[PDB]
DNA sequence: GGATTACACCCAAGACACCAGGCACGAGACAGAAAAAAACAACGAAAACGGCCACCACCCAAACACACCAAACACAAGAGCTAATTGAC
DNA sequence: GTCTGGCCATCTTTGTGTTTGGTGTGTTTGGGTGGTGGCCGTTTTCGTTGTTTTTTTCTGTCTCGTGCCTGGTGTCTTGGGTGTAATCC
């Protein structure tokens, strides 16, 4: 019931659901790996949150479509790698 | 014109990205017109699965 | 300063000639801007695809309007071909 | 800076994205993937701004670099 | 011995903990719940 | 070696081509390179719907596998 | 003497989702004799595709001109993030 | 008490507009060729016909697999219960 008031709730909302400096510290712990003293405009660190989460939320409900098509109301591993086969990403 | 309507409907004067958003994933030919793009502060339609909605 | 262009004050035009008392925030003029450009590429980088197969150096009415017929759908391509086929009428008749 | 993404947050976009029950390592699964993409987007973003010859990376940067995906973004100057 | 340990296929339908224990010539699982759910596993008998 | 029948190809392109515009006329080779699409298209249809199949414990392909893998490519 | 009484807090239970085994009825694979038409080859006719030569309107290019488009930031104010709750049920 | 709404007491910087002015589009005329048009060629696409035989098909039969129903687990939360606890006649 909270889960289902809780979909309701972020799927109404538009806000950012990943919180600002953890993100930044990713975005620039990856980047080092491939030329150290690279800068980074805010907007380009929220463009790819913005890209993230999107990607991340149709991803989800692909991965939503394949484990109600098997009968379960439990997302699962398999789901997603069955979801990123039939995309053609893996 | 879509997105003013939808913005009407939502009971404002000013058309935000959401009401955008709203405008393209609800209009058939433009949905399938901007199919691949994605619009920042836009959100998601809402939809909830039959399955999942309580007993 | 740095003069850069864009289409604000045409949309904002638009908008007011279809929604009179309604206003638009500055992030959706930014992607409406953006939404411009896009088809704006789109239907440019068609035109010239089929100027190149057909080996003409021009980009005329009729690449535009087969481009518009092959990237929009049914009734949106009908609907946009005839405001441009009006719009290139009401052109040439007066000068 | 993986450990980040916490499960709350993974939590969040399954909600909006309308999951209803989440699996143990689904965290750790999304973890992966966001790893990918986030590692190929950088990458285009990288080169480009390599290419144009600077040391900072801009939003005409990402931009370019999801136009190159397919994952065109509007809102952003393109 | 090796305590908190799972075993499939599982003797019973209930899934429980039991204790697995080394002798002589093989190991031995063994349920805390009954004595009668014994699993004997020979080594002469083990392939890998 | 294709699988689809060349003429009934054949008869079934023409009969679509019938809407578009009326008495075309085809090159044989532009029917050869539909017939080859199709028949790719359709056996990575198959492909995903073998693989959904199997994903709900069966080995029976049914629509709604078809249905489903057809809505996860983004198709319309 | 001994009973009526005050008080934390534990155990039974309900509602939610799942892996595994079992049972059954049907729908699908396999085989066989039959009807079907694809395919192979041949010849005929001709719509239309590829090429050529001419001739002109169309678009690029200068040069000078003025009005529509840009940012600054003045001036006016959209309606979020906040907390409670009109209105049917 | 559930749920979507129409609004609030306070935050934040946005959103529509006037303004200065300059540059970028608009008018004018001149040239050169790209692109239409016409006329001719001849390949190639449609069209049909006969004979062969592989493929399709209709059907039957049986079994294996799909789908429904069950026990038991873990898990969050609501509820009835009781013993600890104790003071008054």
């Amino acid at each position: 019931t909270v889960a289902l008031r809780e979909i309701r709730r972020y799927q109404k909302s538009t806000e950012l659901l990943i919180r600002k400096l953890p993100f930044q510290r990713l975005v620039r712990e990856i980047a080092q790996d491939f030329k150290t003293d690279l800068r980074f405009q805010s907007a380009a660190i929220g463009a790819l949150q913005e890209a993230s989460e999107a990607y991340l939320v149709g991803l989800f409900e692909d991965t939503n479509l394949c484990a109600i098509h098997a009968k379960r109301v439990t997302i699962m591993p398999k789901d997603i790698q069955l979801a990123r086969r039939i995309r053609g990403e893996r | 014109e879509l997105a003013g309507n939808a913005a009407r409907d939502n009971k404002k004067t000013r058309i935000i990205p959401r009401h955008l958003q709203l405008a393209i994933r609800n209009d058939e030919e433009l949905n399938k017109l901007l199919g691949r793009v994605t619009i920042a502060q836009g959100g998601v339609l809402p939809n909830i699965q039959a399955v999942l909605l309580p007993k | 300063r740095s003069r850069k262009e864009s289409y604000s004050i045409y949309v904002y035009k638009v908008l007011k000639q279809v929604h009179p008392d309604t206003g638009i925030s500055s992030k959706a003029m930014g992607i409406m801007n953006s939404f411009v450009n896009d088809i704006f590429e789109r239907i440019a980088g068609e035109a010239s695809r089929l100027a190149h197969y057909n080996k003409r150096s021009t980009i005329t009415s009729r690449e535009i309007q087969t481009a518009v017929r092959l990237l929009l759908p049914g009734e949106l391509a009908k609907h946009a071909v005839s405001e441009g086929t009006k719009a290139v009428t009401k052109y040439t008749s007066a000068k | 800076n993986i450990q980040g993404i916490t499960k709350p947050a993974i939590r969040r976009l399954a909600r909006r994205g309308g999951v209803k029950r989440i699996s143990g390592l689904i965290y750790e699964e999304t973890r992966g993937v966001l790893k990918v993409f986030l590692e190929n987007v950088i990458r285009d973003a990288v080169t480009y701004t390599e290419h144009a010859k600077r040391k900072t990376v801009t939003a005409m940067d990402v931009v370019y670099a999801l136009k190159r995906q397919g994952r065109t973004l509007y809102g952003f100057g393109g | 011995k090796l305590e908190n340990v799972f075993v499939r296929p599982a003797p019973d339908s209930k899934r429980v903990t039991g204790t697995l224990f080394i002798h002589q010539n093989g190991i031995r699982y063994q349920s805390p719940v009954r004595s009668d759910h014994r699993v004997d596993i020979l080594f002469s008998n083990i392939k890998h």
